[PDB]
RNA sequence: CCGAUAGUGAACCAGUACCGUGAGGGAAAGGUGAAAAGCACCCCGGAAGGGGAGUGAAACAGUUCCUGAAACCGUGUGCCUACAAGUAGUUAGAGCCCGUUAAUGGGUGAUAGCGUGCCUUUUGUAGAAUGAACCGGCGAGUUACGAUUUGUUGCAAGGUUAA
RNA sequence: UACUCGGGAGUCAGACUGCGAGUGAUAAGAUCCGUAGUCGAAAGGGAAACAGCCCAGACCACCAGUUAAGGUCCCCAAAUA
RNA sequence: GGUUCGUGGUAGGAGAGCGUUCUAAGGGCGGUGAAGUCAGACCGGAAGGACUGGUGGAGCGCUUAGAAGUGAGAAUGCCG
């Protein structure tokens, strides 16, 4: 019958810049998904991208309650017989603050192919500039 | 009226061996599909080559059609029937070996 | 302007000049049928009922008395011997929306 | 006398080929692998004809949360403001408003706060 | 009786049962004796005492 | 009673061909057309085979020759497809292409949710337990004479014949 | 509903879970009994996936509503109560 | 025609039907095109039944009964 299905493009997508200085990291990045996800609309299809982008600044300065900063380790394998390899929380959050937002933000968006579209739209800077002043984003603020 | 035909019943060439080289002639002016199947070397060449000029000899004569603008439409083959043979392995069994045969289609237009 | 009806165990929002199909009713083609129970009324004015907006009805026009596309209901069970088929198609009514007061 | 099986197995048998058309590869070609693709799609649609009406409430419910959070109300509350108040608006005529006559939405929402306190 | 309207007595006449005939009609696979036993098989069964 | 996998093993040069030292075992294989009127003549080719012409109601009836299904092999094209993890579908669905036994129509489908074939045998199988390469034909509770119980019909303290 | 008479059967490999016992080592997804449930012959929701655990029994259609176990930061519907 | 209570299901019991070949009677169609075959978006609660168009080139339905060599997806099934 009659229920409105979005289209591509048919719903405005618009810039944000969100500082992250002090937030805990799975508190800001659950925010920033579901805005990601296009969930703040009365337009969202599940189906088609309805979501804005995000443009994430002062990540050097993400917050990490108890002994996160030193007993959270993060894993990767490379396929190769012995090839894991280990890094802690605070070594990436002094060294690749983007990497560990990326990381954090991408467990909490879906896993098909909408869900690394999505993923594409997420910007991270470890400092206080972005590159993108030509698209004139606004300020998001949390919650 | 603007197109001939020919074909080639039963030739005793199977069909996977001759489509190899129709494959090259198709949508080609006649001049230099005959230069094409002059100069490969394959045993399915002769065979289409002689099909080729039946269909522009007829092209010219039964329809009366300028052989200088002829292009080759279309070009395919077709299964035959087979002829079933007998192989004698060892320990005294035998294996099928099929004789197969094709028939070789190609039609001549103008453009 | 434009009013939410509830017919059918189900909720419908109609215009002047719409087509709906709706569940089977008591009416023959060209008669004319009235909804009591209207639950909203908007358009340049917004009046809602609790849980009707009483004194509102809509007046509408039967159109086609009919059943729709025929269905295949079939079920089975894996290593059970177990099958079932049936068929069934579902009869309806078609309006066209009046006018609505 | 004898009865020959003619005529009858060809036409029976076609009949779930031609159910199957769109299949991939053997599967609208062959009639064993037809018939149990056949019988899978039939007990998919009867399971499915079951699951849509759960996701299409699901979708209703998304999108009217989304329209009433900036109201400053969550869908929890807003629902029990509107049953509080004695409107009896299903989740689709909602989200219909919600979408497209925003301002009849926001109307409703404000009885709703009404009800609460 | 015009040879081509016999009705013959109601509820004189029945349909034979044909067993093994689909599972459509409760008497198709095993057609009516259960599962691998003596009785199961053709030709088995025990004597009448 | 059968109608060319049927009916004799054999509707046709069948106890033949073929197999075995031997006794012996033992197939496959029907149909142009009413009438050969069975394609004079021209063209490509060594020929086969074709394209015209002609005969014929029909040659897409041209010597496995009435009909000519499916597996299987190809040619052309409308929609989709080279960042994707897929019992191959089903439900939601844009975009593009069409136009029907005319009706809340047809084709293909970017993307999203859900989803471990059929049978058999088992306490329990998606099962790393069994069977099936695919398509077609054939292939399994029957008949005679007795026993018992239910239904129907005729007559009824009687009913009924067998050779 | 129960009982009597008559026609027709199939079944006689059971499984796990709670409780009461034996054998075992107060081991076993062990074995053998008593009692109740579920599976067998039962789909649907929850335990990630999951015959036997918790909720609950599918005549068919609906783009309607209220609830059960279990849940309401994101994947993922609902309290950053 | 109504009220009430129901309608998961293996082995298994009971009931009602579809379709195939043949026979009997009535009544039909078919060289202005039969059976078969191919394609469709039609109809019935199921098994199933029509209608239209192509190919085919001489036989075939319908109604009421009757009789069965009576319906195949599996047997390391037989033949092609
Ligand atoms: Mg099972
Ligand atoms: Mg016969
Ligand atoms: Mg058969
Ligand atoms: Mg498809
Ligand atoms: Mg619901
Ligand atoms: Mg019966
Ligand atoms: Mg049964
Ligand atoms: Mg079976
Ligand atoms: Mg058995
Ligand atoms: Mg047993
Ligand atoms: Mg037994
Ligand atoms: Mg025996
Ligand atoms: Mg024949
Ligand atoms: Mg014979
Ligand atoms: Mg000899
Ligand atoms: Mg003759
Ligand atoms: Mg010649
Ligand atoms: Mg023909
Ligand atoms: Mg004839
Ligand atoms: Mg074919
Ligand atoms: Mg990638
Ligand atoms: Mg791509
Ligand atoms: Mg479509
Ligand atoms: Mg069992
Ligand atoms: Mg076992
Ligand atoms: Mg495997
Ligand atoms: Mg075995
Ligand atoms: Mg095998
Ligand atoms: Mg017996
Ligand atoms: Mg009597
Ligand atoms: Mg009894
Ligand atoms: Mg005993
Ligand atoms: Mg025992
Ligand atoms: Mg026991
Ligand atoms: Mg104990
Ligand atoms: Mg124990
Ligand atoms: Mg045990
Ligand atoms: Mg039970
Ligand atoms: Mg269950
Ligand atoms: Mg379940
Ligand atoms: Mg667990
Ligand atoms: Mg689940
Ligand atoms: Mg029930
Ligand atoms: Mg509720
Ligand atoms: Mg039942
Ligand atoms: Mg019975
Ligand atoms: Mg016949
Ligand atoms: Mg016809
Ligand atoms: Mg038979
Ligand atoms: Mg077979
Ligand atoms: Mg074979």
């Amino acid at each position: 019958r009659t229920t409105y299905m979005a289209k591509p493009g048919e719903v405005e997508r618009k810039w944000y810049v969100i500082d992250a200085t002090g937030v805990s990291l799975g508190r800001l990045s659950s925010e920033v998904a579901s805005i990601l996800r296009g969930k703040n609309k009365p337009q969202f299809t599940p189906h088609i991208d309805t979501g804005d982008f995000v443009i994430i600044i002062n990540a050097g300065k993400i917050g990490l309650t108890g002994k996160k900063a030193t007993d959270k380790i993060y894993y990767r394998h490379s396929q190769y017989p012995g090839g894991l390899k280990s890094r802690t929380a605070g070594e990436m959050r002094t060294n690749n603050p983007e990497k560990l937002l990326e990381l954090s933000i991408k467990g909490m968006l879906p896993k098909n192919s909408l869900g690394r579209q999505l993923f594409k739209k997420l910007h991270v800077y470890g400092g206080s500039e972005h590159e993108h002043a030509a698209q004139k984003p606004e300020v998001y603020e949390l919650r | 009226v603007t197109s001939a035909k020919a074909v080639a019943k039963t030739v005793r060439i199977a069909p996977r061996k001759a489509r190899i080289v129709i494959d090259l002639i198709r949508g080609k002016q006649v001049g230099e599909a005959i230069a094409i199947l002059k100069y490969t070397p394959r045993s399915a060449s002769p065979i289409i080559e002689k099909v080729l000029k039946s269909a522009i000899a007829n092209a010219e004569h039964n329809y009366d059609l300028d052989i200088n603008n002829l292009v080759v439409e279309e070009a395919f083959v077709d299964e035959g029937p087979t002829l079933k043979r007998f192989r004698p392995r060892a320990q005294g069994r035998a294996s099928a070996i099929n004789k197969r045969t094709s028939h070789i289609t190609v039609v001549v237009s103008e453009v | 302007m434009y009013a939410i009806i509830e017919t059918g165990g189900k909720q419908i929002k109609v215009e002047a000049g719409q087509e709906i199909y709706v569940e089977k009713l008591a009416g023959e083609v060209g008669d004319v049928v009235t909804f009591d129970k209207v639950l909203f009324v908007g358009g340049d004015s917004a009046k809602v009922g609790v849980p009707f907006v009483d004194g509102a009805t809509v007046t509408a026009k039967v159109e086609k008395q009919g059943r729709a596309k025929k269905l295949t209901v079939y079920k089975y069970k894996p290593k059970k011997n177990y099958h079932k088929k049936q068929g069934h198609r579902q009869p309806y009514t078609k309006l066209t929306i009046d006018a609505i007061n | 006398p004898r009865v020959k099986g003619g005529t009858v197995t060809r036409k029976r048998r076609k009949k779930i080929v031609k159910l199957a058309k769109g299949y991939y590869g053997s599967k609208h070609l062959l009639f064993k692998v037809a018939n149990q693709a056949v019988m899978k799609s039939y007990q998919y649609a009867y399971r499915d004809r079951r699951q849509k009406k759960r996701d299409f409430r699901r979708l209703w419910i998304a999108r009217i949360n989304a329209a009433a959070r900036m109201q400053d109300l969550s869908y929890s509350k807003l629902m029990h403001g509107l049953k509080l108040a004695g409107i009896d608006i299903n989740r689709k005529m909602l989200a219909d408003l919600a979408v497209n006559d925003i301002a009849s939405f926001n109307t409703l929402a404000d009885s709703a706060k009404k009800a609460l306190a | 009786m015009k040879l081509h309207e016999l009705k013959p007595s109601e509820g004189s006449r029945k349909e034979r049962n044909r067993v093994g005939r689909g599972t459509g009609s409760g008497n198709g696979k095993t057609s009516g004796r259960g599962h691998k036993g003596q009785k199961a098989r053709s030709g088995g069964g025990v004597r009448l005492g």
